[PDB]
């Protein structure tokens, strides 16, 4: 059967390059609209997150699907650091960094999925990509650290540290 | 006085032995050979149950997806099932094999090779595993209200097969082969546990995933709504195993978790273990029953049967069962609105049964078999042999000419 | 009973005179491609036969072709246990044919062995090692017979033994 | 699968009653009278007083490989495969390098010959004579035997 | 397994499955096998009149009015004694095991139950090898058809006693095999010096059994077996029929897995010469 | 004396064009490779795609620059180059069987087909409908056809056959050539009239070629047997066998001395005396190289003249199933060896 | 212009010296031949030049060659689920040759090539023999794989990381 997918695209969301410019729930500031609803682009990934590692096949259907596969690929990369910490408030601090920093986008090297990917033509739409996927690297790592450390130690569960080995297929933003 | 036949299911985990006329078989062991690690010394070998504890021995698996690899061993496997097991002097008693349907002619040609020449047993039939198994679901059934036509799921060790049944006639043309079984699920669930649950010892992961399987794994209706129910209520989900290691006697305990679900989900998504492979059963079967004769499609779903080991799951057929009947009421739907919606088509009455005897069914089919005096006639015979060759056993039902 | 030396000489020689090969088209099929030793439709392609022997039994068969040759073999049995060791031997030479590239998976009546080579086996394989198996074949074939026969007595003394020693 | 129509024309062979196939070409003058080969009473007479090298050409001189019929062909085979049988080892080198090339040719067909049907010692002499025409001759001695499509 | 084994396992496998079972306090379970060993023999494993507390361990031996005679139907009563009861319907003898009224130390009576070929066999020896101790010469032999197309002449002498088989091989292939394992047996005293002398007669029969009835082909074998006294003694009597019934199959044995010894050789050697080709692929 | 190795699997022909800038080599597959000569490299240009099965023959037109292909799918193709790609033209062959050789025309306004239909077309061109209609010429042979050359006249054609023949017949075409002039071959020479057939029948034709006088035809055997009809000396006929492996192609160098190449892996040369009228072997050509021992390490199929014509050539060029081309230098040769003497 | 890589690669193949004595062995000849033969000097310090201070284009070392095929049967043979845990070929003498051959090459070759195979495709071959060995069982290979990761964090600390993040 196929993996799951994003149900959330609709004909009125924002196009970024070849992507979805899809509402977000954060503090952070960035070009995403804010999301009044209950579940967003980044609180799918991380249900569809433990199931669509196992996978082997994506066929992508819609421009939502960019954005789903480019958080899926950056949930892998929070939990190689938060396995090394030792509290909430280490992993916090440890997926503000990570947001900060400057990886692949579409067009360059070190992203995986340049072909199957659009890079923006005009600069500005470049500043808006890098300021949309930033404002994604930071609640994603924000929501994350909620769900991995067990509350009754305060540090990481073996129930999301075992699919540190689990690349979405076998990419990686690195 | 008269002698029964000799039933030999020899299979990629476990094989069946016995006579027939009898229920369940007299044996029941792996398909394993334990060898050291020139002369006399090709025959210290042990097999079956006598050959995981030998601590100076090499135990080999010879069969792999229901073939054979090496018959350099399996021809030491079967001196042994018949001179020290079954105690048979093969030259008297007739013997009834197995092979799936995907086996290559030359290997059934090197089976009958040696059975004739080696052995010199007079008579010979290689038979369709899940064949013999729908047989045996028939004496569960009523008498007289016998179903000849049927379709059947073989899941084992090897390899997993959908095998109509229409009348009586196997409709070979339509036979489907997918190579997942219980291997794959056994290697999956040893995959998981060695990323989480380090501690196992490496000589007792094989050890550990079957247990794990057998016992505390089952089917989902649905995947990632199982993983919020063992993040969300963990310690209603999570179950714990002590084992025992072999070298310094302590114990070792693991936690059960997500490994209960997603080894039998790969009938559903396969391509979790082979890539090669995306399709699910519950589809394979309706392509297998869409490519068969239009007259004989209603009765071919109204009784599907689960045989093998690798459908003990629980849950598995109520997952099937639905997965079809999705498939199938929107077919028939579809079909309404084209014509233009003045007939509403009769509902198909899927039915998928589950029957008591799995670990040795098909054995049970070759017995049965076996004491009729219609076995006897359609056995191949030495004297065949010695006329036409090891190619008289060539031809399967799978392929014509 | 003549000497070794001189006939897988003579041998040796018939080889490379009957590997002068080339591709060919078929005649009577539409863009066949076949040995013609073997289907034997165009006589004219057809060389003739020619025989090799040091004794009566002993003996190889060379029938060439443009684009195929047949080298049939026959080996000395002098006793009942020499036959059905190299019987067998064969047959589990036979059924590694496709990775013995110029072999029969049945002899020719008459002979233990049959090699078959075409025009793509000089073309890809070194026609002057494909001659030097089939001589060495022919040297060694009777020492690992007799290897065999010396085993099986080998091992019947041990069965012996381990019943005997028992009483 | 199987079939349950009549399928027995396709057991039939056409191919056999053909126009196309070949036809290769005999000597017409030959088959009224054949070429009556070594005669021998003339090699044996050469043999009973031991010339050996004059009934060894007298063999080769006469050959009748122009005729049709087989049993002159046998009788030709077995007054030359008669006479290299009884030659002293020494002696073959020293007939052998007489020969023209049209002769050594012709004797490597009738050593090709004596390997089909062997006596007790038959062919340990003719691998030595095959040893020396082969030294003259080459292998193109016996490529002219395989290309032969008239028999000796 | 170079020996073959005396005891059969599906009896020692079954019995002590309701005897490990009932003697837990478990219910037990109902029971129906038939099943086969060398010989001829059929077995049947059955709970009488339905009674699931009893199991009644027959077989059907032919021949077994060739065994009646030589007192084959007291020595079996000398072993197991209680447990013989009335032959079931179609087969020559009958145990009868009582799951309620068993005995502590199952494994004698379970090990006594799978040697009940041996039992039935171990009569025409017993009486034999006496004949020697007590000196008596001038008795009659024994003939024993064992299979339709064999036959197991026994005999007794002053100071030696003399068994006969007059096998046969169906192949070709296993006479000639056979002869190879038989020339071995009659050297056997090169290494054992203290065992039995061996001998084989192709086709025709010894001189002792010529008038006798004897068959001749171009495939049977005759072979002997001279037991002097430090075999047929007290003491060792026990251990020599327990091999002296598994002859005619250890020799079959051996011939069938003799020749998966040559397959297993023939793999490698083609393996060795694919070495050869290989030098001519670049 | 070199050896530039394409690929390791056989070449089953080549062709050069007039310059001898560029070479079109089949290896061993449906494709005809284009390789250009960039100083002492070797770089492809163009690949032409079009047929459904293996090549045997190609041929290049020197002054119209028209490849011309032959395969076994029944199928011939006229290529011409326009702007920067080669585009076929279709042919006509109307042959059930598979085809062997082709060789262009003098004049360049025919070429003629071999075949295993047991015929030669001889096709032209029609400007009608743009195909390349054929006619046939199948009266005497009897089997497949394996080499060709055309006479000097461009209407006179030798064929060597599986047949044991080398016959040679009258490939005239009224729509395109007037009445040719006589020669010492024959005065009537319709279309498809067997001039000369050869007497010898053992052993099959491979290689052919017209001598540059018009009045010599030598013709090769697996017989072992090269030889050669002078019309001068009434169509007579002389052999010369020899004590190796077969040859599988000639050409004449000269007027009298010849060049053949096959089995035995390096070239050889032939001298003729009309005088005495028969052949002489004039000694192996390469010197055995400082198993085999030559540069050829397989069979050679094919040889072609380069410089000099067959009048008098100075460089010829050797294709083999070795996956190799090698050119040779006849004059190097000649100060080479110092016994050797090319007549 | 590139003498001095070239002959390391020639040296190192056909007498198995490591990357030190390879340099040692040109420096020592050059050194030899330019000093006894001044004749010579100007070619020869252009060779030593070229050693104190890259490969032609397609020219590919022999260590790195090695390094595909070892790394690439280790993860086949990791991948090989049914010969891991069901085991019917023979499987340690093959392993112990292609540990040891990896073995000798960490240790004795260029670092630079040991480092970018064993860091290529973000350590993709260093993690797999981490997971074959809490595969493997057998401590005759569990050894040798001790050996070659004891080898392996000698060249770069990155995969001192990767290696104690991992199992
Ligand atoms: N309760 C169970 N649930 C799931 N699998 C089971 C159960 N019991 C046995 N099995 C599996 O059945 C498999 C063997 O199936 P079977 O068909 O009997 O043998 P084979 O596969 O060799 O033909 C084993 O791999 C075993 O793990
Ligand atoms: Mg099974």
């Amino acid at each position: 059967m196929p993996a799951y997918h994003s149900s959330l695209m609709d004909p009125d969301t924002k196009l970024i390059g070849n992507m979805a410019l899809l509402p977000i729930r954060s503090q952070f500031k960035g070009p995403a609209p804010r999301e009044t609803k209950d579940t967003d682009i980044v609180d799918e990934a991380i249900y569809y997150f433990k199931a669509n590692v196992f996978f082997k096949n994506y066929e992508i259907k819609n421009e939502a699907d960019r954005t789903l596969i480019y958080i899926t690929l950056y949930i892998s990369e929070c939990l190689k650091k938060l396995q090394k910490c030792n509290s909430k408030s280490q992993g916090e601090k440890e997926m503000y960094t990570l947001g900060i920093t400057n990886f692949p986008i579409p067009g360059e090297p070190g992203f995986p999925l340049n072909a199957i990917y659009a890079k923006p033509a005009n600069k500005q739409e470049d500043e808006v990509m890098r300021a949309y996927l930033q404002q994604l690297r930071q609640e994603t790592g924000l929501r994350l650290c909620e769900k991995v450390f067990d509350p009754q130690n305060d540090k990481p569960s073996k129930w999301w540290t075992c699919f540190v080995k689990r690349q979405f297929m076998n990419k990686s933003l690195s | 006085g008269r002698l029964p036949a000799c039933v030999v299911d020899c299979g990629t985990g476990y094989t069946k032995l016995g006579y027939a006329g009898n229920t369940e078989p007299q044996f029941i062991i792996p398909s394993c050979i334990a060898i050291k690690e020139k002369g006399v010394d090709d025959l210290d070998f042990f097999i079956g149950d006598e050959a995981i504890e030998k601590p100076t021995y090499a135990t080999k698996w010879p069969i792999r997806h229901g073939i054979v690899e090496d018959w350099d061993l399996m021809e030491r496997f079967m001196e042994q099932v018949i001179f020290k097991y079954l105690r048979a002097e093969p030259e008297d008693h007739y013997f009834l094999l197995t092979e799936p349907p995907l086996n290559t002619p030359e290997n059934r040609e090197y089976t009958a090779e040696i059975m004739f020449e080696s052995f010199n047993v007079p008579g010979l039939y290689i038979a369709v595993q899940a064949v013999l198994a729908l047989a045996a679901s028939w004496t569960s059934r009523q008498v007289g209200e016998r179903t000849l036509t049927g379709t059947v799921i073989d899941s084992g060790d090897g390899v997993t097969h959908v095998i109509p049944v229409a009348e009586g006639y196997v409709i070979g043309s339509c036979i489907k082969h997918i190579p997942i079984a219980g291997r794959d699920i056994t290697y999956f669930i040893q995959q998981l546990l060695r990323d989480r649950e380090v501690g196992i010892p490496p000589e007792q992961s094989l050890e550990t995933a079957k247990a794990v399987k057998e016992r505390y794994s089952y089917v989902c209706p649905d995947l990632v709504k199982e993983f919020n129910k063992y993040d969300t209520d963990g310690s209603k989900w999570i179950k714990q195993y002590t084992g025992i290691n072999a070298i310094s006697k302590k114990e070792f305990s693991i936690d059960v978790g997500y490994e209960r679900f997603l080894g039998p989900e790969i009938f559903f998504h396969p391509e979790f273990a082979n890539p090669d492979f995306t399709q699910p059963i519950s589809e394979v079967v309706d392509e297998v029953i869409q490519n068969c004769p239009i007259d004989v499609r209603r009765p071919l779903y109204k009784n599907i049967v689960l045989s093998g080991g690798s459908t003990m799951f629980r849950d598995f057929g109520r997952r099937l069962q639905r997965d079809l009947k999705r498939t199938v009421d929107a077919r028939l739907k579809l079909s309404e609105e084209l014509s233009g919606g003045r007939l509403k088509p009769k509902p198909i009455d899927v039915q998928v049964i589950t029957h008591h005897m799995q670990r040795y069914a098909v054995w049970f089919g070759g017995s049965m078999l076996a004491s009729t005096p219609e076995f006897y006639q359609v056995c191949h015979t030495k004297k065949d042999y010695e006329e036409i060759g090891p190619s008289i056993c060539r031809h399967n039902p799978v392929f014509g000419v | 009973t003549a000497t070794l030396r001189p006939y897988l000489s003579a041998v040796r020689a018939t080889l490379q005179a009957a590997l002068c090969l080339e591709n060919f088209s078929s005649q009577v099929v539409e863009r066949h491609n076949k040995p013609e030793v073997e289907v034997r439709s165009s006589k004219e392609l057809l060389l003739q036969p020619v025989t090799i022997s040091r004794n009566e039994k002993e003996k190889v068969l060379i029938e060439g072709s443009i684009n195929s040759v047949r080298v049939s073999i026959a080996v000395k049995q002098a006793d009942e246990i020499e036959k059905i060791l190299c019987h067998k031997f064969m047959r589990f030479m036979m059924m590694r044919a496709e990775n013995f590239f110029i072999l029969r998976r049945k002899p020719v009546e008459g002979y233990d062995i049959s090699f078959l080579i075409t025009n793509f086996h000089t073309e890809q394989m070194y026609k002057h090692k494909l001659v030097d198996f089939v001589i060495h074949f022919m040297e060694e074939i009777d020492k690992e017979i007799s290897e065999m026969k010396l085993s099986v007595n080998a091992r019947a003394r041990i069965v012996a033994e381990e019943f005997l020693k028992n009483f | 699968a199987r079939n349950t129509l009549s399928s027995r024309f396709r057991r039939v062979d056409i191919d056999e009653f053909d126009e196309n196939k070949f036809v290769d070409e005999q000597e017409e003058a030959a088959a009224a009278a054949a070429e009556p080969g070594p005669d021998p009473s003339e090699v044996d007479g050469l043999l009973r007083q031991g010339d050996m090298l004059r009934a060894f050409h007298a063999a080769l001189r006469n050959s009748p490989v122009n005729t049709k019929n087989q049993a002159v062909k046998e009788r030709a085979q077995g007054v030359v495969l008669k006479v290299l049988t009884n030659f002293k080892s020494s002696e073959i080198e020293q007939a052998v390098q007489s020969l023209d090339r049209n002769g050594v040719d012709l004797l490597m067909k009738y050593i090709y010959k004596g390997f089909e049907k062997p006596t007790e010692n038959s062919s340990a002499v003719l691998l030595q004579w095959h040893e020396k025409a082969l030294a003259v001759g080459g292998l193109g001695s016996i490529i002219r035997v395989l290309t032969a499509r008239k028999t000796v | 397994m170079i020996l073959l084994e005396v005891n059969n396992r599906i009896i020692e496998e079954t019995l002590a499955l309701k005897f490990e079972n009932a003697a837990a306090g478990n219910k037990p379970e109902a029971v129906e096998v038939t099943f086969a060993d060398f010989d001829g023999v059929l077995y049947h494993i059955s709970n009488p009149n339905g009674d699931k507390t009893k199991v009644m361990v027959s077989i059907s031996l032919k021949f077994y009015k060739e065994l009646q005679a030589h007192g084959a139907d007291e020595l079996l009563k000398r072993v197991y004694g209680s447990f013989l009861v009335n032959p079931e319907s179609g087969y020559n003898v009958s145990l009868l095991y009582d799951l309620e009224n068993l005995p502590a130390s199952k494994d004698s009576i379970v090990h006594q139950a799978g040697m009940l070929k041996r039992n039935c066999f171990a009569s025409v020896f017993e009486k034999y090898f006496q004949f020697q101790e007590e000196g008596k010469e001038g008795e009659n032999r024994a003939v024993i058809h064992y299979r339709d197309d064999e036959t197991m002449y026994v005999e007794s002498k002053k100071d030696r006693v003399t068994v006969v088989f007059s096998t046969v091989f169906k192949d070709d292939d296993d006479v000639v095999i056979g002869k190879v394992f038989m020339q071995e047996f009659k050297e056997g005293r090169r290494a054992s010096h203290t065992a039995p002398q061996v001998l084989f007669s192709h086709r025709e029969p010894p001189l002792e059994l010529k008038d006798t009835d004897a068959a001749v082909g171009d495939n049977i074998g005759y072979i002997t077996f001279v037991l002097f006294p430090r075999h047929t003694n007290a003491s060792a009597r026990d251990n020599t029929i327990n091999l002296i019934h598994t002859f005619r199959d250890y020799l079959h044995y051996h011939i069938k897995c003799s020749k998966a010894y040559i397959h297993t050789r023939m793999r490698a050697k083609t393996s060795d010469f694919l070495k050869v080709l290989n030098r001519a692929r670049p | 004396m070199a050896y530039h190795s394409f690929l390791v699997e056989p070449i089953s022909c080549h062709a050069w064009n007039k310059d001898r800038t560029q070479i079109a080599i089949c290896p061993n597959n449906h494709e005809v490779h284009i390789y250009e000569k960039s100083g002492a490299k070797w770089t492809k240009v163009h690949e032409l795609k079009e047929h459904n099965g293996q090549v045997t023959g190609i041929d290049w037109a020197p002054e119209s620059n028209r490849i011309v292909t032959c395969g076994t799918d029944r199928n011939a193709y006229v290529w011409t180059l326009k702007g920067r790609t080669w585009k076929p033209t279709l042919v006509i062959l109307r042959i059930n069987r598979a085809a062997r050789c082709v060789r262009w025309a003098p004049n360049e306004n025919k070429f003629a087909v071999g075949s295993g239909s047991r015929v030669i077309s001889i096709c032209y061109f029609e400007q009608e409908n743009d195909w390349w209609v054929c006619k046939h010429i199948k009266k005497p042979i009897r089997s497949t056809v394996l080499s060709l050359d055309w006479h000097p006249n461009n209407v006179l054609l030798a064929a060597g056959s599986c047949d044991f023949k080398c016959r040679i017949f009258s490939a005239y075409i009224k729509e395109v050539e007037e009445r040719p002039a006589p020669t010492p071959w024959g005065s009537k020479m319709p279309f498809g009239e067997l001039m000369f057939e050869s007497s010898s029948s053992c052993g099959w034709v491979h290689g052919v070629c017209f001598s540059a006088s018009g009045s010599r035809v030598a013709w090769v055997s697996h017989d072992s047997t090269v030889c050669l009809a002078d019309a001068d000396k009434k169509m007579a006929v002389a052999t010369l066998a020899s004590e190796t492996l077969p040859l599988l192609a000639l050409t004449f160098i000269t007027d009298n001395s010849l060049v053949a190449a096959g089995h035995d892996c390096f070239p050889v040369l032939f001298t003729y005396d009309a005088a005495a009228g028969m052949l002489s072997f004039g000694g192996r050509l390469d010197v055995p190289k400082q198993g085999l021992d030559s540069l050829h390490k397989n069979s050679v199929s094919q040889i072609s003249v380069l410089s000099g014509g067959k009048a008098k050539c100075s460089q010829f060029c050797t294709t083999g199933m070795d996956g190799g081309m090698s050119i040779w230098d006849v004059k190097s040769l000649e100060s080479a060896l110092k016994d050797l003497k090319i007549k | 212009r590139t003498i001095g890589a070239e002959l390391m690669e020639l040296v190192r193949r056909n007498t198995g010296l490591s990357h030190e004595l390879c340099r040692v062995a040109i420096g020592i000849i050059v050194g030899h031949i330019q000093a006894s033969v001044p004749a010579s000097s100007p070619v020869m310090e252009q060779v030593l030049l070229s050693l104190v201070e890259a490969l032609p284009s397609g020219q590919v070392c022999h260590d790195q060659q090695r390094l595909e095929v070892i790394f690439a049967d280790l993860a086949r043979r990791k991948d090989d689920a049914q010969q891991r845990s069901w085991a019917l070929y023979e499987d340690e003498g093959v392993i112990r040759c292609y540990l040891e051959e990896l073995l000798h090459i960490l240790t004795d070759a260029d670092p630079e090539v040991c480092k970018k195979m064993c860091k290529r495709n973000e350590f993709e071959s260093v993690l797999a023999l981490v997971a074959y060995y809490q595969m493997e069982h057998r401590a005759s290979l569990r050894l040798l794989l001790l050996k070659c990761f004891g080898a392996m964090c000698s060249l770069d600390a990155a995969i001192i990381s990767t290696l104690v993040s991992s199992v």
